[PDB]
């Protein structure tokens, strides 16, 4: 119909939703497609995880830096884990606009899970602008630990 | 010799109480049953078990109407239940017709199907419609039928005659294999693979390397599959292979203006056309083709009783329409459909 | 924490699960695996009016419409009817879905989705779709594959249910990822798979 009319099922008050991203920093921000890796499928395939703006965040208070991605439209978190010492970007065999990596614990689904990701950017040089910032961000963390 | 609970909408979970068993009394007492119909109910595994035991005994069974019998059952329970039933059916020497349509199967329940279908040699009419087989399982079912072909020649059993397998998304994935299933059963009469997302390349094969070998073919329906020029050309070439063709259902196949053009031309060349019902809806067929199709229907298709062009690319007004309607009038036998939805 | 029971129904092989899947993993499940019976998948969304949870009751497209389906329909509060834009047969069935549905729900928000609009040779074009006009439904061309409008359906129903024409999805609190320590046996064989990955090429579709 033009605009179907229904009388509301509930009454929900306006609300201010925080991001828990306020004590941020946001070193890096660039959109890209993120991938998940097969898992327990015995069939090593790359399953899409999301397409949106990737962000690198360091904590003003503490030091901790994490990766946080949100999908377009839905805004659901498709990647949210800390950057550890033993981590880095390794080109995806073919193509250089993408890098893979391991995370002992991702929290995109608000449940600690071992994710083996891989992100791809529009232009190969954007990947460098990412890896560079990702590396000098992984460095800022090894320097941390003793 | 007929047992049935059709439409009784029974939530048949177990079958153990005094009642429940009473329902299947006619089943228990009479062993000389020919047709069992269970449609319109939800059979759980437990009840499936109890009905398996009580079906093997019915050795004079000829028809198993098992369409729509699981509505509500999860992956957790259908495969088991299906297995038990198909296990029993297998033990019926005279069962030529078995129907399993309108049940959620797909890969997750291909086991009983793959088993049964390859073995049950008495099978003549298979109704596997709207089961969501999928390209993967569809293929296995197709191979499984190729087997049946063999196991059939070994026991000098009747040829398979009807395969009604549509709305299963067989896709092109399984056309390579199905085409072989047909090469196996070249004595089919009714093959209906409607709405299987089969695209052009798929139909080209399925046709030229599959059905084309079934010289005995009487009824063929490939409704709602993308044909296009590629599919059509295949169909055109293949038409000369089915002399006893009587029903050709191509509704919703996007034959394409150019395709229909040829298909029609194809018929134009056929001889002794005993065609009796041609469904050509929604195929972008253009006026120039409908023009020729008419004269052909008139001159060479003396037995046509049904035609269907609704949905194509030619005005409901255009001369040809009346000319066609006129042809059937003069004959006293004929019937064009209502063209209330032409394209463009 | 508000919960809504949404019934996803429609002819088989159209996209119900694929759609729902993507909405909770982002993955585009290309493999067709028939949904036996009904699988209840919950999706949460964050709006300017708090977080809401849709309990998507994904159903099986073979099950003939009738009372045997009542279970799914009962106490629903919205629903999505789906059909394949490349299958005329699948669209022609919409009417039956929307009926076996409104028989127990009577008056509830329903969005009609013509999925797989991404496919080249399309059959049910944008124009021709009228059914929504005659039965008070919202309509959306969609593609679980290209994501085209893939979030409008929920967004709508949400607005309709919540009663806020201007409701919209917003961020999503990004909590602190747990600890992250260990190293011993809890590692090493990871590099083994990390490589089984950097090797396997990514499905480039862009
Ligand atoms: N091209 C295309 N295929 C799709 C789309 N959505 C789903 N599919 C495919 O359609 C098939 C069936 O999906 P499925 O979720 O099982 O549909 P269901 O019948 O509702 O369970 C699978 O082969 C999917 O990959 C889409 O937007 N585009
Ligand atoms: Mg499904």
């Amino acid at each position: 119909n033009h605009d179907p009319q229904f009388e509301p099922i509930v009454s929900l008050p306006e609300q201010e939703i925080k991001t828990l991203e306020e004590d941020e920093e946001e070193l890096f921000k660039m959109r890209a497609k993120l991938f998940r890796f097969a898992s327990e499928n015995d069939l090593p395939e790359w399953k899409e995880r999301g397409t949106g703006d990737v962000k690198l965040l360091k904590h003003k208070e503490k030091g901790a830096i994490r990766l946080l991605m949100r999908r377009d439209k839905t805004l659901k978190i498709c990647a949210n884990h800390y950057i550890t010492p033993m981590m880095e970007l390794k080109p995806n065999a073919g193509s250089d606009r993408a890098w893979v990596w391991n995370t002992h614990a991702d929290f995109a689904d608000e449940c600690p899970k071992p994710e083996l990701l891989a992100i791809r950017f529009l232009n190969a040089e954007n990947a460098q602008k990412f890896k560079t910032k990702f590396e000098e961000c992984r460095k800022e963390i090894e320097e941390r630990e003793k | 010799a007929r047992f049935s609970i059709e439409g009784k909408s029974l939530k048949l979970d177990a079958i153990t109480t005094e009642d429940e068993k009473s329902v299947f009394a006619v089943l228990l007492e009479d062993d000389s049953v020919k047709e069992i119909v269970l449609s319109g109910n939800t059979i759980g595994t437990e009840a499936a078990r109890w009905l398996s035991e009580n079906i093997a005994s019915k050795k004079d069974l000829e028809i198993a109407e098992f369409s729509d019998i699981f509505t509500g059952r999860v992956k957790d329970e259908i495969p088991e239940a299906l297995r038990l039933l198909l296990q029993a059916l297998l033990k019926c020497p005279k069962l030529h017709t078995v129907r399993l349509s309108d049940n959620a199967f797909g890969p997750t329940a291909q086991e009983p199907l793959i088993d049964f279908l390859s073995k049950h040699t008495p099978l003549e009419h298979l109704y596997l419609h709207n089961n969501g087989l999928g390209p993967q399982a569809g293929a296995k079912i197709a191979r499984a039928l190729q087997e049946l072909a063999v196991n059939k020649k070994a026991k000098n059993a009747p040829p398979l005659r009807s395969i009604i397998c549509g709305r299963n998304r067989l896709e092109n994935g399984s056309m390579k294999e199905w085409a072989k299933t047909f090469q196996s059963h070249r004595l089919l009469h009714t093959v209906k693979m409607v709405q299987n997302g089969i695209r052009p390349e798929g139909i080209e094969h399925l046709l030229l390397e599959g059905l084309a070998y079934c010289q005995e073919l009487k009824v063929l329906d490939l409704q709602d599959n993308t044909f296009t020029h590629l599919g059509s050309s295949a169909l055109a070439i293949a038409l000369k292979s089915w002399p006893n063709l009587r029903e050709l259902g191509l509704n919703d196949c996007l034959l394409s203006a150019r395709g229909a053009a040829a298909v029609v031309d194809a018929f134009s060349k056929l001889e002794n056309i005993g065609l009796q019902t041609l469904r050509l809806q929604y195929n972008e067929i253009e006026l120039d083709a409908v023009r020729t199709l008419k004269t052909v229907i008139d001159e060479k298709m003396p037995d046509l009783l049904f035609l269907e062009l609704n949905g194509n690319r030619f005005s409901e007004e255009d001369d040809v329409v009346d000319e066609i309607r006129e042809v059937f009038s003069t004959r006293g036998r004929g019937e064009l459909d209502e063209l209330d939805d032409m394209e463009e | 924490q508000v919960q809504f029971k949404l019934v996803l129904v429609g002819d088989g092989g159209t996209g119900k699960t694929t759609f729902v899947k993507r909405h909770l993993t982002g993955e585009f499940e290309k493999k067709y695996v028939a949904t036996l019976g009904v699988e209840v998948h919950p999706l949460v969304f964050h709006t300017n009016r708090g977080p809401i949870k849709f309990n998507v009751w994904d159903t099986a497209g073979q099950e003939k419409f009738g009372g045997l389906r009542d279970g799914y329909y009962i106490q629903a509060q919205c629903a999505i009817i789906m059909f394949d834009v490349t299958s005329r047969v699948t669209y022609k069935n919409v009417p039956n879905w929307h009926r076996d549905l409104v028989r127990v729900c009577e008056n509830i928000p329903i969005v009609l989705c013509g999925n797989k609009v991404d496919i080249k040779d399309r059959k049910v074009k944008a124009k021709s779709i009228v059914f929504h006009r005659k039965k008070n439904l919202q309509y959306y061309d969609i593609s679980a594959k290209s994501n085209y409008n893939f979030e409008k359906p929920f967004l709508w129903l949400a607005r309709k249910l919540i009663g806020d024409p201007n409701l919209e999805f917003v961020a999503m609190p990004a909590l602190a990822p747990p600890e992250v320590v260990m190293d011993p046996a809890l590692a090493a064989q990871y590099e083994h798979d990390l490589e089984v990955a950097q090797t396997t090429a990514l499905p480039d579709e862009d």
